[PDB]
């Protein structure tokens, strides 16, 4: 795996074109990424620091109190992030929140920097294609790698009637965000998401 | 790298499941670094 | 909470509880002084309530302090032979008792039979003073860890009520500047940042 | 080369600035004069 | 270090459980020491 | 100076009847280490299990 960048500045004032310099060199990535879940990754550059993010998952054969196997199947999964040091070398990478989900949420990732506020917060989300009631898993972090504190309260509080689980504020928010990308799609239909 | 990548896959089937040696890729990466050092050091000799 | 060594107080034992026993009376029936002595307990039983157990009828009453245990080793520690016409007699005994269990003692009036008698008594439980404990506290405010001292009633050791920072968010600036260059880091501004 | 070196030092210093305290123990009963000890770990993994 | 730390977790599920290679962290630590020695020794050469 | 902690893992014990003891049980052990006068950490050790 490799990364590179392109400037949108460096045009000639006369030119509908950019200097060759605008293209960066292609650069190798050192993280042992082969554990990646689904051949998927997202870069983020913020505050002049580059980051790389993805997730991984494996199924575990859980069993009932009755000793028998819980045949529904469940999936240990975890969010992974790394960053480049000022010295020009890749972090060893790290894991954020873990989960053992009752289902194989696996339809890739969404990531952005947020300025709905001044902290310039880091956020990551993952999804599963219930075309309605789309299922989401997500995490949010302070740039000092601290899980972000404040959030708006759940749009779907626990026990909104018999949907007793509701959602956690965190994932409720992330879900809104991804909906703001794959349902709110005037910018481009969700079929375009892959590109 | 490819060796560890391959060994990521699960090993066991039937009434039990046994996954794979989770740390193998990271261990390989460490050794890869060491191997790089090994080559570099060896080169210096020829120049000298 | 901040931890610290366990150390014996080496003063008066902590009195645990009292009960009353015999043909009459209440727990209020005797006042016990129980100061420690260096290696030994010391007791000073000021009787009350003779008039609520036995007086002016039984004579040669054993007004005594005697031991108790899981076996009722009612061995005499100190006693006065008197008619309880003296309504508030006093008796006292230093008790080496260096076994650091919970000392149980009976304190009151008895016939020469030393039991199953009209003379009545209370019973008391005492324990070695473990508590030399004192408060000191780790604290959290916002993102930073910090310390604060107790508002002790002690002498004016300046330490009292002070508060101390434990951590810094300086990292953010490093990220924002070193990414570009060390010079920005070394800037006077950086060194003078209101972090 | 010196730049590289100092950038490495700075990198580690980041983790220093990210160290998180975990616990502490007093040397004795007199907080106002007894020393005290503390333990802390890295936020970044692996935990150090 | 991180490799062994990861490999601490259990491997097996179902009608059986199979834990992890208990000694792996300590083995890694030993090798880490050796690696330190390796680097140190190599440095001496350059100085010489 | 000394450092102390503990570790634990679950073990899938089984009944005399061969079946699994579904209540679940936990192998656990107390761990301690100390610093040498030479300024290096002990390998650490285990107390009661």
């Amino acid at each position: 795996y490799f990364w590179r960048s392109l400037d949108a500045s460096q045009r000639n004032a006369n030119s509908q074109e950019l200097y060759p310099t605008a293209w960066s060199e292609w650069k190798a990535i050192s993280v042992p990424l082969e554990n990646v879940a689904n051949g998927i990754v997202r870069p983020i550059m913020m505050d002049n620091r580059l980051y790389i993010s993805w997730f991984e998952v494996a199924e575990e054969k859980e069993t009932d109190s009755d000793g028998n196997i819980i045949v529904s199947g469940r999936y240990r999964t975890k969010i992974r992030l790394a960053h480049l040091g000022f010295d020009g070398v890749w972090s060893s990478g790290t894991t954020l929140r873990e989960e053992v989900l009752a289902d194989q949420m696996e339809e890739m990732i969404a990531v952005v920097d947020r300025m709905e506020d001044e902290p310039r917060l880091a956020l990551v989300a993952f999804k599963e294609m219930s075309e309605s009631w789309d299922v989401v898993f997500s995490y949010i972090c302070d740039s000092m790698l601290i899980e972000s504190s404040n959030l708006p309260t759940t749009t779907h509080p626990p026990k909104p009637g018999d949907g007793d689980k509701g959602l956690s504020d965190l994932d409720d928010y992330g879900a809104n965000l991804v909906w703001f990308y794959l349902h709110e799609t005037a910018n481009g239909g969700k079929a375009e998401y892959k590109q | 790298t490819a060796a560890a990548a391959l060994d990521v896959i699960p090993n066991i089937y039937g009434l039990a499941v046994g996954g794979s040696h989770w740390g193998a890729p990271l261990n390989a990466a460490a050794e890869i670094i060491m191997i790089k050092y090994q080559a570099d050091s060896s080169k210096s000799e020829s120049l000298s | 909470l901040i931890l610290y060594p366990v150390i014996i107080n080496r003063d008066w034992p902590i009195e645990l509880d009292k009960t009353h026993q015999g043909d009459f009376g209440t727990v209020d029936d005797f006042t016990l002084n129980s100061n420690y002595t260096g290696d030994e307990l010391s007791l000073y039983l000021q009787s009350s309530s003779t008039y609520k157990y036995d007086f002016s009828k039984s004579k040669n009453i054993i007004y005594g302090i005697w031991k108790e245990d899981a076996n009722n080793n009612r061995c005499w520690l100190n006693y006065k032979l008197l008619t309880p016409e003296d309504y508030e007699p006093q008796i006292n005994a230093t008790l080496v008792m260096c076994d650091k269990g919970d000392v149980n003692i009976i304190t009151g009036f008895s016939l020469p039979n030393g039991g199953v008698d009209a003379g009545g008594k209370i019973k008391v439980t005492l324990r070695v003073g473990k508590k030399l404990r004192d408060k000191f506290q780790i604290k959290q405010f916002s993102q930073t860890q910090y310390l604060q001292f107790p508002e002790a009633s002690s002498a004016d050791v300046w330490y009292i009520g002070k508060q101390i920072r434990l951590n810094t968010l300086f990292a953010k600036e490093l990220i924002g500047k070193a990414s570009r260059s060390l010079d920005l880091v070394l800037s006077w501004e950086t060194q003078n940042s209101r972090l | 080369v010196a730049q590289k070196a100092v950038l490495g030092y700075l990198n580690n210093f980041e983790e220093v600035s990210n160290l998180e305290i975990i616990a502490g123990y007093q040397d004795g009963i007199d907080i106002e004069n007894d020393k005290t000890y503390f333990v802390a770990r890295t936020r970044m993994q692996p935990y150090r």
